[PDB]
């Protein structure tokens, strides 16, 4: 728990382009066969996101959270089981935490005492809980596999006016291109500012001798730019046009 | 029948007809080409 | 408990007009719509029309145009149906139903039913005769008796056994139209301890002519 792994080494912050990706459903209002202009903070097209890979090569950077991020995670053995959000990373302020025990997703806001590098086999103690959430039941597997990556998972974690919204779309397919849209899932009225984040990694063994599989994930940044969306008869966005890029 | 609508605080005047289009399950209402409400979801049970 | 009420039977000649009554209670009259269901035996159910009672606006079938006229009464909370010049194929069983609207329209509640017989015949009081075997061969331990109901109009007629005393072991048979008259029979099987003890009689109540005929077997 408190004792970290001795097999972690330093890796580089390489870069990978994002072609059309980063476009979600900006509202729940259905529109048919019209052109709509929406002003909201998005990913700029043809930008660069920082290439992260966990394979004895481990990478867990600490990156700041200003307005919003996009998480594109390409996995096989499902290494990332959660996320740690917060500001000063101690029990003085309020923080946001996602706990997945593989029965459901438990998201609580309490006073969170943190380790320097907490691992999964995340906190010593917790009190003063202002929020609890219990999601829908499901089943996932912690069995490590190595090979090609057959699926794609994209996450949208943003803070707009205190609200924390989650947009996700899963599709089968190191980053193949394309365009898709992300359906709504759950919106969380938290109301707590977040200046930093870090990546949780679930481990396995046959925190000392615990090892991991092979997966990659991407971290994007958001800027105030306006897109033009195309709406079909079914309400699926097939096109996105960035105004000031070209 | 042409009657007054009040749907979750949103008002309107018109008739209620069937919906042949596939919609989002989280959709409260939707808009036409004139940007006014052509379709609504029932608040009590999920029905369009 | 919302229950729709209709009279039992109506008699009308062809070429005239007939009026039916559907009484609603337990719920507000202008908040629902009224539907009329026609049932001819062997054909199945047929749809007459649908009316908004508050606006008095009608929705009718294409074949049923100008035959039916739908009006309502908001003061007595009672819906009406008026037919214009019925034929021999228009004799059927009429229902009224409240349609509760949430998404799909089902039929929540129903009436008691109304049988309208269209003909030029006049109402005849029934002639009821008893049916007795007169002897026994002593091959059975129970006694079979019957009644004979003939010479009446319109159908249905109410035939009870000892003013509705025996609810088991009875049989009700349909009427056969012969020469603008109806004839039906009924049977009962009673054990041999009951038959010297109690006297089985024929109690026939005609609702149209208001004549009760009591004939002992």
């Amino acid at each position: 728990q408190c004792v970290n792994l001795t097999t972690r080494t330093q890796l580089p912050p390489a870069y990978t382009n994002s072609f059309t990706r980063g476009v979600y459903y900006p509202d729940k209002v259905f529109r048919s066969s019209v052109l709509h202009s929406t002003q909201d903070l998005f990913l700029p097209f043809f930008s660069n996101v920082t290439w992260f890979h966990v394979i004895k090569r481990f990478d867990n950077p600490v990156l700041p959270f200003n307005d919003g991020v996009y998480f594109a995670s390409i996995e096989k053995s499902n290494i990332i089981r959660g996320w740690i959000f917060g500001t000063t990373l101690d029990s003085k302020t309020q923080s946001l935490l996602i706990v997945n025990n593989a029965t459901n997703v438990v998201i609580k806001v309490c006073e969170f005492q943190f380790c320097n590098d907490p691992f999964l086999d995340v906190y010593s103690s917790a009190n003063n809980c202002t929020f609890e959430y219990v999601s829908q039941p499901f089943l996932m597997d912690l069995e490590g596999k190595q090979g090609n990556f057959k699926n794609l998972r994209e996450f949208v974690f943003k803070n707009i006016d205190g609200y924390f919204k989650i947009y996700s779309k899963h599709t089968p397919i190191d980053l193949p291109q394309g365009f898709s849209a992300l359906e709504p899932l759950v919106d969380l009225p938290i109301g707590i500012n977040i200046t930093r984040f870090q990546t949780l990694l679930a481990l396995h063994r046959s925190s000392s001798g615990w090892t991991a599989g092979a997966a990659a994930y991407y971290v994007g940044y958001l800027q105030p730019r306006t897109f033009l969306l195309k709406y079909n008869e079914n309400g699926t966005i097939t096109d996105a046009v960035d105004c000031a890029l070209d | 029948k042409c009657v007054n609508f009040n749907f979750n605080g949103l008002k309107g005047t018109g008739v209620l007809t069937e919906s042949n289009k596939k919609f989002l399950p989280f959709q409260q209402f939707g808009r036409d080409i004139a940007d006014t409400t052509d379709a609504v979801r029932d608040p009590q049970t999920l029905e369009i | 408990q919302v229950q729709l009420q209709q009279p039992g039977a109506e008699l009308v000649r062809p070429g005239a007009s007939v009026k039916l009554s559907c009484k609603a209670s337990g719920y507000s009259f202008t908040r629902f719509w009224m539907n009329w269901v026609k049932q001819r035996p062997g054909q199945g159910l047929e749809w007459i029309g649908m009316i908004h009672p508050s606006d008095s606006e009608t929705r009718l079938n294409q074949k049923f145009k100008d035959k039916a006229t739908l009006t309502v009464d908001k003061s007595s909370t009672t819906a009406y149906m008026q037919l214009s010049s019925p034929t021999s194929e228009d004799s059927a069983v009429y229902y009224c139903a409240r349609k509760d609207y949430d998404y799909d329209a089902w039929f929540a509640y129903w009436g008691q039913g109304t049988l309208v017989t269209v003909s030029a015949a006049k109402t005849t009081p029934p002639s009821v005769y008893p049916l007795a075997p007169g002897s026994a061969a002593q091959t059975n331990s129970m006694v079979t008796l019957g009644c004979l109901v003939k010479g009446y109009f319109p159908e249905p007629v109410t035939v009870t056994w000892n003013s509705g005393s025996l609810s088991s072991g009875v049989h009700t048979f349909p009427a056969v139209l012969q020469s603008d008259l109806y004839t039906l029979s009924s049977s009962v099987t009673v054990p041999s301890s009951t038959w010297p003890s109690e006297t089985v009689t024929c109690n026939v109540a005609h609702p149209a002519s208001s004549t009760k005929v009591d004939k002992k077997i």
